[PDB]
């Protein structure tokens, strides 16, 4: 019995900043001196650079274009949260090496639950 | 970009760590062993999150440590070809800008800067567009597109990704409004 | 539950082997006592925490 995967999952920035801030806070209670490791903190700098949505929030917003398509993968609604589009041309950009492009229209409520 | 994995382990728990319970002595283990590693089909490996269910110890002839089955979720992240990224610039170099995309640094070459041909001035140690007068500093937010990764060895440092910025969709956020404006322009017409 | 010949070595091994790399012993044991001494006192005293398994 060696290594295995049992699942996976994608996720978004302000779960990866929630979580990392969890572990700093671990690490801070626990006395040490550098409660991330370098690459680590570099990771949560970054988070914290783009971290637009609140981690709940952000939860719902994910929840929520699941619901509305089916075409869509996890991974896709992640990185729509992460980058927040406000127009055609970003989710164009998004999507532009993705096999699919969905019809303006869906682009428009992509914005919508954007905003909501 | 960022993710959580499920996966199923065997920890070597030495006998030093007997006293306490198998959940910590677990996590202890992975942390030591997994964290702060690249896998060649996962990514970085950042933290480990938490052991759902730890089996009891099989004592093998040579070690008398216990050998666990473990399922432990990690949090890794997975850089993609021929994605977007969103970041900012850390540093540059006449062959090319660093762009920071996470727990790693993304290389943007000089020929995918601008598809306007570029000069490093040293004035401040920046790139700058020949006849866009567009510019690039340390500490910009840009926007690029990721094209190429190579992983060499689990040290993180020693990979390296590199990214483009000419096409289309991409730039500095400016740039990108400019651009915005002009197909505003250009539907109006 | 009787343990064979094997079974019983392979215990007391395993314990005194632990108990070499710092493993706390489960009784009180006499000063300069040899580490598979000490595993010794402990089967016989009957605090075992390894289990054989059969098929």
């Amino acid at each position: 019995i060696g290594r295995g995967k049992l699942g996976e999952k994608y996720i978004t920035i302000a779960e990866a900043k929630e979580l990392l801030l969890k572990r700093r806070e671990e690490e801070v209670k626990a006395g040490i001196e550098e409660p991330l490791y370098y690459e680590a903190r570099l990771a949560l700098e970054h988070a914290e650079r783009f971290a637009k949505l609140p981690a709940d929030k952000a939860k719902e917003a994910v929840e929520e274009l699941m619901n509305a398509f089916e075409w869509m993968s996890d991974r896709i609604a992640c990185k729509i949260v992460d980058i927040m589009p406000e127009d055609s041309m970003d989710l164009r950009v998004i999507f532009a090496k993705e096999e699919y492009q969905p019809t303006q229209e869906e682009m428009k409520q992509i914005l919508d639950i954007l905003d909501k | 970009m960022y993710k959580i994995v499920t996966v199923k382990d065997v920890v070597r728990i030495p006998p030093t760590m007997f006293t306490m319970d198998p959940k910590e002595a677990a996590k202890i283990i992975l942390r030591e062993t997994y964290e702060g590693t690249y896998d060649k089909d996962e990514g970085v490996i950042l933290s480990i999150l938490e052991v759902k269910d730890i089996k009891d110890g099989i004592i093998i002839p040579g070690d008398g440590a216990t050998y666990h089955e473990v399922v432990f979720d990690v949090l890794v992240w997975e850089p993609k070809i021929h994605e977007v990224v969103e970041g900012y610039v850390a540093d540059v170099m006449p062959f090319g800008a660093f762009i920071r995309i996470g727990p790693i640094d993304g290389l943007v070459h000089i020929s995918q800067l601008m598809d306007d041909y570029v000069v490093y001035d040293e004035r401040n140690k920046q790139f700058v567009g020949k006849e866009k007068k567009y510019l690039l500093k340390i500490g910009d937010l840009v926007r690029a597109r990721i094209i190429n990764i190579s992983a060499k060895s689990k040290v993180i440092r020693e990979n390296r990704i590199g990214l483009t910025m000419r096409q289309p969709g991409l730039g500095k956020f400016e740039w990108i409004e400019k651009e915005k404006k002009k197909e505003k322009e250009e539907g109006k017409k | 539950f009787k343990y064979t010949r094997f079974e019983k070595a392979r215990i007391i091994g395993a314990r005194a082997l632990q108990i070499s790399m710092g493993a706390p012993v489960l009784i009180d044991v006499p000063p300069g006592i040899t580490p598979l001494e000490a595993a010794i006192l402990e089967f016989e005293k009957g605090v075992i925490p390894i289990t054989v398994i059969r098929p």
